[PDB]
């Protein structure tokens, strides 16, 4: 019997700073035990300082990104070139996803950008549209490997102040773009080591008020 | 796994990668897939990891007792026969896929065994998930009358094909050279083309970070 | 597989392709499906490689033990041992075997043993997936008391067609000649047989 | 999930956890399971995350359209019935929703309606909904009285979620408290179980099963 | 819901310095039966694109008709049909990719794996894959079916990354493709010796080679192989 | 009805400079229901430490079995079993039940008393040995532990530093798994002293 | 068979076990005692598959009584629980396993301490301050987490137990026809007749 | 389906079909409504050119829409039945979804909305 | 939803309907009224699939109330039961049928006779002296066969009904949390508050 879904592997990662936000993702595309492409980007600039990635089944992922990109275009036409805020984009994506509630897009979606106060924002979606704003989110094949590391290093979970008898927690603070990129790179090298579907290359998209910058790094190709 | 075997002028060489998987997770990044049945009969194993280890040790044990009983150096065909009859008895439920090779008083030999108990003879062979990647290389570059150094190169190249192109294979290349009239040389980690790059950050915690409830000295002595 | 055995004036000739498959992957392109159970009693193997090997090994053991006690066994005797294994273990075996041998009294003989474990003595026999495509050809072209060269051409042309149409058959065409003279191995490569 | 809401002398208490799971994978510890429909209406969320979140957001739009058309705030009964009639249309399609519509109006007073995805709609004083509902019931029922103070009622609601967060593997993260009065709903903070458990254990002397 | 009947096996392809090469054998298999031997599975669209198709042949023939019709439709009311407004490889691919995904989404797929190889108007190499699921990806080397398992490893030894493309000549690239086709004949049970090969160059244009054969094969060593273990005769 | 994830739990082991650490959570549940918060998964036979995750009845059965076998070993050999030898004994015992296996994920840890070398090892349910320089993980949050250990770990950590690393690896992995947590224990093992610490973690 | 509870307090172990025996749409009996005395200071309650429960309980009882006669000595609750666990651990990999869950409440006379062991049909043993089998736990554990203290008296334990039964009677779907309560302490085993 | 736009604007900005419908109302028997401090009274004329009538069974001029709301009318009798029926159904539909009977304003608004819809729908007068 | 009973006596119809609403292992409510007034002298109790029951009951209620307003006249219990049966008879061959069983107790004012109709989800109507849906019937029918007389008073009918509820409370597996009893007679519908 025909199975309309497939697993294209890969993994993605979003972190939000004070005045910036990053959305990273490896460039490896796979089916079963074969590599399809060592460089197939899945993190996209969608306009209005919104970056998006829909990891999982690539065909559904591409379809969604394509449709959201188109949603941004028509938002400009219908509302006098108004900038689509990250919170508005998120809600719009929920309706795109839930629109196919009974034949879902098999993807974990993450978008990143700046909120209307200029602060860094990351939103994450399940396959049928439930969404939540967070400081931190990993998605995809190696999400289970990366996410607990992020809890520890971004949100300082289970870390207490030395000598305070485990009474005072390590205080929360925003990370610099330099420190965030260090965590992204270490997360992906670690994921590459222990997950077979992760490797080849790492592409990061950084979002500030100035625009959308890109950075690329090699990953192990085994 | 990716495993290969290649015959040459005065003997035979076998090789293997060093990845061990647990679903999509890499459990061991440097496991040894080359097994010693007798001093000059070695075995490359793919499939169910426990089974390849157990079956190779059992036959290796019985080969040693047989060698002592007969006052003769063991033959590859004896290991081949004992393995295939054992595997056949278990109707494929013992998931061991082996490349058996070695030198003995009869000469140099190269065989493969499958889980259901079928054996094959050849000058070049490959088994495992990355056998197609390896066999592609072997079919492209193999020739009659290979030297020792040419066979090692061809064998490791065939393993590399698996390492890079097959997600089931990775990390390092193990080699074992069995030449006639000489001791077999086991070249553990013959190639190490997948070294982990320096991490961006040290995650050494300040002492006292972890909250503790109780301490106690444990008694290991009598 | 494509396999066949053909009796002729001087004895019998066994023929086979060299392809072993796992699904659509060719695990071995140079397989030897013609196997010795006794000096001048051989067999063609089709079906499961594991099963046919396990069987042939046991038969060889039985005929070696037979020879030690009672001297050279007949080709019929060899076929009977094959049958006994295939019939009694029919639920657990996938083996299509053609037994062929040369006596001095009985000359060339061919016994075919399908899945069920039944025995059928014939002038010639064909078997394996690729045999389906050459029933028409072999029936029209077979003659009794052929010469060696005619029988070799008959097998070569037959397996050539079987190989051409059957995806599960290919590689080289191996043959084994069984006569009073002795045992002769023959091989024929794609470049020759494909353009027949 | 674990969610509860109970009626008492001083209005309605509503308490929920904040965990979200995908099998045994803890996907989030910071989910908002209380939807603020308007200054007088709350909705709780248990079951499918998308189903609850999408349709309760939609419910808020329908309640807004009611007060535009009728120049009057929608009743808790009418609001709950919009949702129950909606999910009933999708009955058999596989929606997974365990919700509670809580609020105050003049004609009704404090009111709680249990609404679920197989079409059940029930008015009641006490309800617990979710995978850890039974754990919440155990604590809530054994300590519930109508004459509880606002201070004690808030605590019992919090303590009942904490109880379920502890025992139920698919509940936890943090407790979100709400109090609904004649003047509307009042938020009573986010309470992380990480600190709240030990704070409760020490002060209350409970949770003696755990290694202190 | 379908099941493929008459099928075509591997389609292999790669980029080189000035263009792209694509190849596919001329077989139409009916299960294990090697039924049809004169089947062309490389279909040119204009003088700048070649679509290589594997999988169900009835669906392939449908796609042929769509592409044929696409050329006709593009010519309508288009004075620049053979110039600036000619069909690009990227246009042809996106069209197919749209159809493939729409059909999977209606649970009635075109049971194929497709590789669109060509050269754009600005000289850039185009090589992209699409299949019955609507899944798309691009790479310096692309292959379908057994080609993905056996050809890609060999072709990636020539062009392992982007920077290796300018360093690869058409002579070297074709040699690797022809070698890969031989390996597939050794090892793919539903392959044939006869195949077609197409080169799309930005300078010399479209070169379509028919009736090629796998040659320089190694079979001699077979004569030395006796039995399956012990046997010495 | 998946034996390996009914009760839940995790074990992790690491090596340091002239020391090893092995840690485990304390949860025992029946699917969603948490039942016990005192269920330790690390045992020891002389100076060799064994951690076991998986089906709890088998965890208990195997502990009792390896106590049995190591006690007889010691009587006959007149010395304590070493980690390398014990690892082989575990592998043998598990593979003996190849077609009716114990649903477990054992982890050996200890220091060889003769050579002084730190040693750790892991197994699958049918006894395949997984030896490692750096770390071994096991349990329902193995994916999480793999991710934590692979990023947090560095070689040649001092006992006091190694404690912090392994503890943070366990704690944060357990918090992303529903069936793991409810307390945790960490064993720091030096050549001739062993310290056991109970960690404070979130109780949900 | 359905509801079996256990609470260990300062100086005793209290076992509560439902009286109903339902089979089909009929409550066949409402006065069933789901427990057996293994020894003078050890009591085992049980719940699970019909037939298996009593058959297993009596088999254990016979074995413990045999031991007592042979050695003229009472086994410790810990020893008995370990014996029971092993029997269930064997059972689970048998042709037909015993589908029986048990609680073992006992008073150790050498330690002068009450002990409560919870063992499921798989052979999963745990010592607990309070325990339950089946759906009961989903209500009682959270309730006891709140109200239980380790230094409680037997009378306080019975009130704590009444609080559990009330909650179960309120929220459980099935009518389990109340419970038979038994106390295990230094003076042995006795039954509370009015509950 | 019959599509013709029957209600349309005229040069002077009038919809004659709506205005001629008012003439039909002007022809109808008189109806009066007076509301007091704690009550409302609906009075209705019945023309006396019809003797030999059966007043038991003859449709009454005042109609109950629900137990708490009534509707009287002037104009075409046959037309009034269609509005009354629609109103009665909407009255029950409101009770079913809102769990509360209609307000008099809401019921009026509904009836008025039906009347309006027939002034700019094709094929209807 | 589980227990719904009905008894027709000399001058009235008495409907008893369980109060429990259970879902999973939790009794969510113990004061549920499983009935709707279709008209002043007609009452319908209902039991079956969750959601379907109330949705169907209220849909019938709306239709009967619409008829009453239109004609300024109350439909006979026979007429209402026939309407209800037809709706269920349509339903059973729909894409998704109403899985609802109902009892319709009414007093015909023209005949001056009480009437009880039992209709299942298939649309199977029968007029009866006493009726039940679900597993209840397996106990109550045989009991009523014995104790019921056609000339009984409303008070005698309530005692006869108490005898049914007692038997159900004794032998039924599930706790249904008692019943809400309602009487239908010449003076309309009223609820017995103390049962
Ligand atoms: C390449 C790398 C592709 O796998 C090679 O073929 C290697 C062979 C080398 C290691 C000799 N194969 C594997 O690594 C092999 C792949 C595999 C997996 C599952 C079945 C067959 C083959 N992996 C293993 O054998 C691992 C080795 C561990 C990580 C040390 N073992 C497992 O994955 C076991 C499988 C056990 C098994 C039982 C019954 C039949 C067959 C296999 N799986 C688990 O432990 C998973 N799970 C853990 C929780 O407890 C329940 C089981
Ligand atoms: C022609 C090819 C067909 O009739 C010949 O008859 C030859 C006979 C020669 C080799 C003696 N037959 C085969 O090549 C034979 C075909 C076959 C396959 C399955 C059942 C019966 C016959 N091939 C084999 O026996 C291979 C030999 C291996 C590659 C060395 N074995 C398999 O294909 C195994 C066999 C498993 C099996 C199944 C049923 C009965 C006995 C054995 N199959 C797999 O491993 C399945 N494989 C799992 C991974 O996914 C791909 C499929
Ligand atoms: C308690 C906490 C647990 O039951 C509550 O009941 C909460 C309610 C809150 C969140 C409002 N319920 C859940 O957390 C709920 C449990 C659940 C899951 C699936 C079906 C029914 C109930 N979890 C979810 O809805 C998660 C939340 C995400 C992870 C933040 N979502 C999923 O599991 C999604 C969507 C599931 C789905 C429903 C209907 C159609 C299609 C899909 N599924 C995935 O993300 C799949 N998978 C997760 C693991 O990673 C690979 C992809
Ligand atoms: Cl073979
Ligand atoms: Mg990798
Ligand atoms: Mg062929
Ligand atoms: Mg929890």
């Amino acid at each position: 019997q025909f199975n309309p879904y497939g697993d294209n592997g890969g993994t993605i990662l979003g972190i939000a700073g004070e005045d910036f936000a990053v959305l990273a993702g490896d460039t490896r595309n796979i089916t079963d035990y074969s590599i399809n492409s060592r460089y197939e980007p899945k993190v996209f600039d969608c306009g209005d300082n919104i970056v998006m990635s829909a990891n999982g089944f690539a065909a559904d992922g591409d379809a969604l990104v394509k449709r959201f990109k188109n949603s941004v275009k028509w938002y400009h036409f219908d509302h006098n070139d108004k900038k689509l805020s990250i919170n508005s984009a998120a809600r719009n994506i929920q309706h795109l996803l839930y629109g196919k509630r009974f034949f879902p897009y098999y993807v974990h979606t993450i978008i990143a950008g700046l909120d209307e106060d200029g602060k860094g924002a990351v939103y994450s979606f399940d396959p049928v549209g439930s969404y939540e704003r967070e400081q931190c989110r990993a998605g995809g094949a190696a999400a289970s490997l990366i996410m607990p590391f992020l809890d520890n290093q971004v949100n300082f979970k289970n870390q207490y102040e030395p000598g305070t008898n485990g009474k005072v927690k390590k205080p929360l603070k925003y990370l610099s773009v330099e420190e965030v990129i260090k965590l992204v790179r270490d997360s992906f090298t670690s994921a590459t080591e222990r997950h077979i579907q992760v490797g080849d290359g790492l592409e990061i998209l950084i979002v500030t008020k100035d625009g959308v910058r890109k950075e690329f790094y090699e990953l192990k190709r085994d | 796994t990716t495993i290969v075997g290649v015959k040459f002028n005065n003997g035979v060489v076998i090789a293997a990668d060093t990845r061990s998987t647990q679903g999509p997770i890499v459990a061991d990044k440097n496991c040894a897939k080359l097994h010693r049945i007798s001093p000059k009969i070695w075995c490359a194993g793919a499939g169910t990891a426990a089974d390849t280890e157990a079956v190779t040790q059992l036959i290796g044990s019985n080969i040693e007792l047989h060698s002592l009983y007969t006052s003769r150096e063991p033959r590859v065909v004896s290991a081949l026969q004992m393995l295939k009859q054992h595997l056949f008895k278990y109707q494929g439920h013992i998931g061991a896929y082996l490349i058996v090779a070695g030198v003995d008083p009869t000469g140099s030999h190269l065989f493969s065994i499958h889980a259901h108990g079928s054996t094959d003879v050849g000058y070049y062979l490959s088994l495992g998930s990355g056998s197609l990647a390896a066999m592609a290389v072997l079919e492209s570059h193999w020739k009659q009358d290979l030297t020792k150094e040419e066979a090692i190169k061809l064998a490791s190249d065939a393993i590399q094909a698996g390492i890079w192109n097959d997600l089931g294979s990775g990390s390092n290349v193990d080699v074992c050279v069995m030449e006639i009239g000489k001791d077999a040389e086991y070249l553990r980690n013959y190639l190490t083309p997948n070294v982990r790059e320096e991490k961006q950050k040290s995650y050494k915690f300040p002492r006292g970070t972890t909250a503790v409830l109780k301490e106690s000295i444990v008694n290991i002595c009598d | 597989t494509s396999i066949m055995a053909v009796t002729f004036k001087d004895g019998v000739i066994l023929g086979a392709d060299s392809r072993t498959t796992t699904g659509a992957y060719i695990a071995n392109r140079v397989t030897d499906k013609l196997t010795r159970v006794h000096d001048k009693i051989w067999c063609c193997r089709s079906g499961s490689a594991a099963d046919t090997q396990a069987i042939a090994d046991i038969v060889q053991y039985h005929l070696e033990l037979y020879t030690s006690q009672y001297g050279t066994p007949s080709t019929e005797t060899a076929a009977s041992v094959f049958k006994e294994l295939c019939y009694e273990n029919k639920d657990n075996l996938t083996a299509g075997i053609i037994v062929a041998g040369y006596d001095d009294k009985n000359k060339g003989e061919v016994y075919t043993i399908p899945l069920g474990g039944s025995v059928h003595k014939l002038p010639y026999a064909i078997a394996g997936s690729g045999s389906t495509f050459i029933y028409g050809y072999c029936d029209k072209n077979f003659r009794e008391n052929m010469s060696k060269e005619e029988t070799v051409d008959f097998i070569k042309h037959s397996l050539s067609q079987a190989i051409k149409w059957d995806g599960s058959s290919g590689g080289v065409i191996r043959m084994v000649v069984l006569t009073a003279a002795g045992v002769e191995r023959l091989i024929f490569y794609p470049d020759e047989y494909e353009q027949l | 999930t674990t969610t509860l809401a109970f009626r008492f002398q001083g209005g309605i208490i509503v308490a929920v956890d904040s965990r979200a799971t995908a099998g045994n994978w803890v996907a989030s510890q910071t989910v908002k399971k209380v939807i603020e429909i308007n200054p007088f209406l709350l909705g709780t969320a248990a079951g499918g995350a998308a189903d609850c979140q999408f349709w309760e957001t939609w419910l808020g739009s329908q309640c807004r359209l009611h007060e535009l058309r009728e120049k009057e705030r929608i009743s808790v009964a009418a609001a709950s019935k919009i949702l129950s009639n909606l999910v009933y249309q999708y009955k058999g399609a596989g929606l997974s929703m365990g919700t509670m519509i809580c609020g105050y109006t003049r004609k009704e007073g404090p009111t709680i309606y249990y609404v679920d995805s197989d079409g059940t709609r029930l008015k009641g004083d006490i309800f617990c909904v979710g995978s850890g509902q039974t754990f919440a019931y155990g604590v809530l029922d054994s300590n519930y009285k109508w004459d509880l103070s606002v201070e004690d009622a808030l605590y019992l609601g919090k303590r009942s979620i904490l109880a379920a967060a502890h025992r139920d593997a698919y509940s936890g993260g943090s407790v979100n408290l709400y109090h609904v009065t004649e003047d509307g709903w009042i938020y009573h903070g986010n309470h992380d179980v990480g600190e709240l458990f030990w704070k409760v254990k020490e002060e209350e002397g409970s949770f003696n099963n755990v290694i202190g | 819901t379908q099941q493929p009947i008459v099928t075509g096996t591997s389609v292999i392809s790669m980029k080189y310095d000035n263009g792209v090469i694509i190849a596919a054998d001329n077989l139409g298999s009916y299960g294990s039966l090697l039924r049809f031997n004169g089947v062309e599975r490389l279909i040119p669209v204009g003088d700048n694109t070649v679509v290589g198709i594997s999988g169900d042949i009835s669906d392939m023939q449908h796609i042929e008709r769509l592409l044929k019709d696409l050329v006709t439709e593009n010519a309508y009311d288009n004075p620049l049909a053979d110039a600036e407004e000619a069909l690009e490889p990227s246009y042809i691919f996106e069209y197919l990719a749209t159809v493939m995904y729409q059909r999977r989404s209606k649970m009635n797929p075109l049971w194929n794996a497709i590789i669109v190889a060509g050269v754009q108007s600005n000289g850039d190499q185009f090589l992209r894959y699409v299949n019955l699921l609507g899944v798309t990806y691009s790479s310096p080397t692309l292959a379908t079916g057994f080609g993905a398992h056996m050809a890609n490893p060999l072709l990636r030894k020539v062009v392992d990354r982007e920077s290796d493309i300018p360093k690869t000549t058409v002579q070297v690239a074709e040699e690797a493709i022809v070698n890969a086709m031989r390996v597939l004949y050794y090892r793919d049970a539903r392959s044939s010796r006869n195949f077609s090969l197409a080169i799309i160059d930005k300078n010399t244009g479209l070169t379509f080679k028919k009736n090629l054969q796998v040659e320089n094969m190694k079979w001699d060593f077979a004569k030395d192989i006796k039995g399956y273990g012990t046997q010495k005769i | 009805s998946d034996p390996s994830s009914i009760n839940g739990g995790i074990v992790v082991a690491m090596t340091g400079k002239d020391c090893v650490a092995i840690a485990c959570d304390l949860r025992l549940g029946s699917q969603s229901l948490g039942v016990s918060n005192k269920f330790e998964k690390i045992f020891h036979y002389g100076h060799v430490f064994l951690g076991i995750t998986g089906l709890a009845t088998d965890v208990t059965t195997l502990n009792e079995m390896f106590r049995y076998k190591t006690n007889l070993y010691k009587l006959k050999e007149e010395r304590a079993i070493e980690p390398e030898t014990f690892t082989q004994l575990v592998s043998s015992s598990l593979y003996e039940r190849r077609f009716g296996p114990y649903f477990v994920g054992p982890v050996v840890a200890g220091i060889n008393s003769k050579s002084g070398k730190p040693f750790i090892a892991g197994f699958d349910l049918i006894g395949c040995i997984d030896e490692a320089k750096d770390f071994i993980v096991s349990g329902t949050a193995s994916d999480q532990l793999f991710g934590m250990c692979e990023s947090l770990y560095e070689p040649n950590l001092e006992p006091e530093d190694l404690f912090e690393t392994i503890s943070q690896a366990l704690l944060n992995a357990a918090d992303r798994d529903a069936l793991s947590g409810w307390g945790a224990v960490v064993y720091i093992i030096k050549k001739d002293e062993v310290v056991k610490r109970y960690l404070k973690m979130r109780q949900d | 068979m359905d509801i079996i509870l256990g609470i260990r307090v300062q100086d005793s172990v209290i076992l509560a076990s439902s009286k109903a025996v339902t089979r089909g749409i009929s409550v066949l009996k409402d006065s069933d005692d789901k427990t057996r005395q293994l020894s003078p200071h050890t009591l085992m309650s049980f719940a699970g598959e019909a037939g298996d429960t009593v058959q297993f309980a009596e088999y254990i009882q016979a074995n413990i009584q045999l031991y007592s006669i042979r050695e003229d000595y009472e086994l410790s609750p810990q020893a008995v629980s370990s014996f029971v666990r092993q029997e269930l651990a064997k059972s689970i990999r048998s042709r037909r396993p015993y589908q029986v869950n048990v609680l073992i409440g006992g008073y150790d006379k050498k330690k002068n301490k009450p002990e409560l062991y919870q063992i499921d049909y798989l052979g999963t043993k745990v010592e607990l301050p309070y325990g339950a089998h089946g759906y009961s736990g989903f209500y009682t554990f959270s309730l006891l987490d709140h109200h239980y203290r380790p230094d409680m008296t037997t009378e306080e334990g019975l009130d704590l137990l009444k609080l559990c039964v009330q909650e179960l009677e309120k929220r459980m779907p099935m009518d389990f026809k109340g419970v038979i309560v038994k106390i295990v302490d230094k003076d042995g085993i006795r039954q509370v007749d009015d509950f | 389906g019959y599509d013709r736009a029957l209600s349309i604007f005229s040069p002077d900005g009038h919809i004659f079909q709506v205005e001629y419908a008012l003439e039909a109302v002007k022809r109808g028997t008189c109806a009066v409504g007076v509301k007091g401090k704690n009550c409302v009274v609906l009075g209705c004329e019945r023309r006396s050119t019809l003797k030999l009538q059966d007043t038991r069974i003859t449709p009454s001029k005042v109609s109950k829409i629900d137990s708490h709301v009534v509707l009287s009318f002037s104009g075409l009798n046959a037309d009034s039945r269609i509005l009354i029926e629609k109103a009665r159904v909407e009255a029950q539909s409101h009770r079913l979804t809102l769990e509360d009977p209609v307000t008099v304003e809401y019921l009026t608004r509904y009836v008025a909305g039906v009347q309006q819809r027939y002034t700019q729908s094709g094929g209807v007068r």
